[PDB]
Parts: structure tokens; C-alpha cells; sequence
């Protein structure tokens, strides 16, 4: 199934995906800013290494990055706090309108339920990043060009982990699509916590466009 | 500004 440039690619991604990791603090669960900040740091490092991303227009690059963030963070949260606590959250108490909490946890539980392998997480993240659909891209095709090979490899390794259920790959993109729709409420969710005199790091303002 | 992001991308 998987060959031959599609092994060199998966390898190269797994390599990059794996050399950024969450240290220590997946232990003590304020700190939420550290986590958020870790997430982004790691995301950009993974992002920049991605085949072809060097070649992309700068303004596209930044767009691709800002748009991918909410999904990546749900994805990278999941790959950690479903394995490393083999619920319990700090976010009620962080003063987020309950309007947004109970919804956004549906999405979290949903993703864990897919029960993805770490090659699935890695490649899916990459697809999420290089979504040509994102706002303010100009060269949609140039992005689209880099995403094709990652897709058609992910496709295959869903038939491999595992064949039993043939709606797995479809069901993966589905949940992400389901989540894309939440992005405009996440904006508000954040702008809700920033009302009471609570501020973000400069980095977190840049990523979330604050 | 996206400038921190810019540094973080082109950084070696
Ligand atoms: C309280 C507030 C804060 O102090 C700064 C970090 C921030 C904005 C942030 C930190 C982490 C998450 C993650 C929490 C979970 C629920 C695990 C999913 C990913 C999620 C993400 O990083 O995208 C979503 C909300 C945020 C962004 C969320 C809203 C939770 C509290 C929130």
C-alpha cells in the first residue's frame, strides 16, 4: 500500500512531529497560559518544517498558521490529555461563559473517541495546517498542491489502522469540519474572557488575532 | 502584528 515516496514523507513528518513534545507540566494539569503558549511554540516549529512551507507566500504562511491554530490545539491537547490521564478542567473556574464550555468539550471528547494513532494525529494536523480553504489566502492552489500528498497518504493509513471500519478517514475529516464551524464562537469565547480585566501574552494575541 | 510569528518561522 504505502510506497515509496509515501514512506520517506510519513517518516519525515513523524520525525518533525515527534521532536516537539510537552514537557513536565502534563502533571499539574495561570498555568493555562503556559500550556497555550507551549501549544503555539510547538505548532509553528512543526508548521515551518512541513514540506514546501518555506516556498509559500509570507502572508499566506501567517494566515495558514492563525487559521490552523484552534484545531491544532484541540488535536494536540487530545493526543496528550487522553493518553496521559489514561477531565479534570480548570476552565469553568477560569471565568469562561458556560455557553461556550459545554459545546467545546463535546468536540474534545469526540476527537478522543476517534481513537487516532500518532501517525494519524501527525498527518491530520498537517492537513489542518495546510488547509487551502482558510481566510485571506491568495495562492489557494500552491497550498492545495502541498496538501494532496499528505491526504492521499493519510487515506491509506486509515485503511491500515484499521480496515474493519471503512468510514474512519471520512469520520476523521468530519469531526474537523464539525470543529471548523466552532471557530467564530471561539473568537467570542476568548473576547468574553478578555472583558473582565484578564490579558493574554503577546504571542497569544498574535495567534488568535486579538 | 504577527511579528513574533514571523520571527518564529524564519528563525534558524
Ligand atoms: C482561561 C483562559 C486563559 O487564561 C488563557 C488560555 C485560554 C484562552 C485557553 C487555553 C487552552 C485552551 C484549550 C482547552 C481544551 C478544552 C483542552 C481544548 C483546546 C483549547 C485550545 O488550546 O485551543 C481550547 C480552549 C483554550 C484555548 C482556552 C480557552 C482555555 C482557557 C483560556
Amino acid at each position: 500500500e504505502l510506497t515509496p515516496d509515501q514512506q520517506t514523507l510519513l517518516h519525515f513528518i513523524m520525525d518533525s512531529y515527534n521532536k516537539q513534545r510537552m514537557p513536565q507540566e502534563i502533571t499539574n494539569k495561570l498555568i493555562l497560559t503556559e500550556m497555550a503558549t507551549n501549544h503555539v511554540q510547538v505548532l509553528v516549529e512543526f508548521t515551518k518544517k512541513l514540506p514546501g512551507f518555506q516556498t509559500l507566500d509570507h502572508e499566506d504562511q501567517i494566515a495558514l498558521l492563525k487559521g490552523s491554530a484552534v484545531e491544532a490545539m484541540f488535536l494536540r491537547s487530545a493526543e496528550i490529555f487522553n493518553k496521559k490521564l489514561p477531565l479534570e478542567e480548570r476552565i469553568r473556574n477560569s471565568g469562561i461563559s458556560d455557553e461556550y464550555i459545554t459545546p467545546m468539550f463535546s468536540f474534545y471528547k469526540s476527537i478522543g473517541e476517534l481513537k487516532m494513532t500518532q501517525e494519524e494525529y501527525a498527518l491530520l494536523t498537517a492537513i489542518v495546517i495546510l488547509s487551502p480553504d482558510r481566510q485571506y489566502i491568495k495562492d489557494r492552489e500552491a497550498v492545495e498542491k502541498l496538501q494532496e500528498p499528505l491526504l492521499d497518504v493519510l487515506q491509506k493509513l486509515c485503511k491500515i489502522h484499521q480496515p474493519e471500519n471503512p468510514q474512519h478517514f471520512a469520520c476523521l475529516l468530519g469531526r474537523l469540519t464539525e470543529l471548523r464551524t466552532f471557530n467564530h464562537h471561539h473568537a467570542e469565547m476568548l473576547m468574553s474572557w478578555r472583558v473582565n480585566d484578564h490579558k493574554f501574552t503577546p504571542l497569544l494575541c498574535e495567534i488568535w488575532d486579538v | 502584528e504577527n511579528a513574533l510569528l514571523r520571527y518564529l518561522l524564519d528563525k534558524d
